[PDB]
């Protein structure tokens, strides 16, 4: 939701 | 005579030979930046690659493919460790032997290479798994029965906050029923086959609980590599 | 769980 990687980067911890 | 459903699920099975070459390939490609990790640290690396592999298997699998990502996450967050355990167990039955563990990368490894440097926690765990692997050799556990167990594991009815719950039960009861037919048709003089298979599920659940606690311990003891997937899964 | 979401949404 909003380009996987991008979201993973915003959300991911650390 | 393999039921209708089992044949479908049976086609979602990844290319076993291909996965070994790839995970093996990654472990090597990774190796290239330290003039380093221990045996354990390497096994971790191999394990979370097995995880990437499993998620892809579920993601493009009959039925699972139709769940909202939120449901997909709830189911996998609930059975990831048990899927990995079932996976490793089925591998020992199909390829394993005597006093030798068959790794996901394709190689056999005498048990002594593992036993030599193993502590108390890991010992209980490796022993429980052994007992289970043997119980399954004893039942002549096959691939048809294997994929059924995987779906019964994936589509658990113990996971809450599930939106499309009605679909989970569908497959649960459906795969359950397929297995019920399969065993009575392919193994008539062994009416207990069905039951023994279903009773391994609780065992796979237990061993996997233990494996997570043991892995959390190793991570707290600073033994686990910087942020691998498994640890990111345990965080939840 | 960002990573898991990523793996299911990715490619
Ligand atoms: C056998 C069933 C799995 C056992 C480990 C389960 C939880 C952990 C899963 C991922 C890590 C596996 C670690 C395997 C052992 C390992 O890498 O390192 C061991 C040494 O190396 C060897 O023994 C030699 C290598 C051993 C090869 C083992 C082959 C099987 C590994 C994969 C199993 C399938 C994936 C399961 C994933 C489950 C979720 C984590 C560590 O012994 P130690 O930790 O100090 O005991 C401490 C003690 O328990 C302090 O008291």
């Amino acid at each position: 939701k909003e380009n996987a990687l991008l979201r993973y980067l915003l959300d991911k911890d650390d | 005579s393999i039921p209708h459903l089992i044949l479908e699920l049976l086609k979602c099975e990844p290319d076993e030979p291909q996965v070994q070459a790839k995970i093996m390939a990654y472990l090597q490609q990774e190796q290239a930046n330290r003039s380093k990790l221990s045996t354990f640290g390497l096994m971790c690396k191999m394990a979370d690659q097995t995880l990437f592999s499993i998620v892809e298997w579920a993601r493009s699998s009959i039925f699972f493919r139709e769940l909202k990502v939120d449901d997909q996450m709830k189911l996998l967050q609930n059975c990831w460790s048990e899927l990995l355990i079932l996976d490793h167990i089925y591998r020992q039955v199909v390829h394993g032997k005597e006093g030798s563990i068959f790794l996901v990368t394709g190689q056999q490894v005498d048990y002594s290479i593992i036993a030599s440097q193993a502590g108390a926690t890991l010992n209980n765990l490796m022993s429980h798994a052994q007992e289970l692997v043997a119980k399954l050799r004893s039942l002549q556990f096959d691939q048809r029965e294997f994929v059924c167990l995987k779906f019964l594991v994936l589509f658990s009815l113990d996971v809450k906050n599930l939106e499309n719950f009605q679909l989970v039960e569908g497959v649960q009861e459906q795969v359950n029923a397929a297995l019920l037919d399969y065993t009575m048709c392919n193994y008539p003089q062994q009416t207990e086959k069905f039951g023994q298979l279903l009773l391994r599920l609780p065992e796979i659940r237990a061993i996997s609980m233990q494996a997570e606690e043991y892995l959390y311990y190793k991570h707290l003891n600073g033994d686990v590599p910087y942020n691998n997937l498994l640890i990111e899964m345990l965080h939840a």
